[PDB]
């Protein structure tokens, strides 16, 4: 097949890890500050199951101030990447109000989605493994716990999304 | 290639 375009889309709130986990399968560095995101792109050829493909990457804003922005991205968007922090458990619940806006404004109940447990590396938690594979669990999606600081399921949550797109597109 | 909101054009990151 030709090579196309696939229009990932990354939501959660604020601080959760979004842009470092973008920009690490993008170009494999770490940032260790906190540059506020309103709305990013990337676009990058990859191989991906033998296959070329583009992706489009769109980082979004977690800050509840550009809450308004939502809904042009949501509509656009073509598969979603539903990142949480795992030592933040305000971040785990709003990752669910995403995924019921993404269902509204796209009018569909098998919108392409990976849940993302990130921030793997740190030594603590307040939202268990076994909580966030039960909430993917009930909704059909995969779940893939990150890291953006050390690349741990970087390359497996993006290359998820594609594959869930893939299924989605027949 | 990577474009920040609000940049005209886009700018490389994958060298
Ligand atoms: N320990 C650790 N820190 C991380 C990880 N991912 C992100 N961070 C840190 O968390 C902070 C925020 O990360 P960002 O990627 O900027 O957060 P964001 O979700 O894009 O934030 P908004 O753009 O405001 O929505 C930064 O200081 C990062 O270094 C990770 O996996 N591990
Ligand atoms: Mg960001």
């Amino acid at each position: 097949g030709p090579m196309t375009e696939y229009k990932l889309v990354v939501v959660g709130a604020g601080g959760v890890g979004k842009s470092a986990l973008t920009i690490q399968l993008i170009q494999n560095h770490f940032v260790d500050e906190y540059d506020p995101t309103i709305e990013d792109s990337y676009r990058k050829q990859v191989v991906i199951d033998g296959e070329t493909s583009l992706l489009d990457i769109l980082d979004t804003a977690g800050r509840e101030e550009y809450s308004a922005m939502r809904d042009q991205y949501m509509r656009t968007g073509e598969g979603f990447l539903l990142v949480f922090a795992i030592n933040n458990s305000k971040s785990f619940a709003d990752i669910n109000l995403y995924r019921e806006q993404i269902k509204r404004v796209k009018d569909s109940d098998d919108v392409p989605m990976v849940l993302v447990g990130n921030k793997s590396d740190l030594p603590t938690r307040t939202v268990d493994t076994k909580q966030a594979h039960e909430l993917a669990k009930s909704y059909g999606i995969p779940f893939i716990e990150t890291s953006a600081k050390t690349r741990q399921g970087v390359e497996d949550a993006f290359y998820t999304l594609v594959r869930e797109i893939r299924q989605y597109r027949m | 290639f990577y474009r920040r909101y609000g940049w005209r054009y886009w700018v490389s990151v994958c060298g």
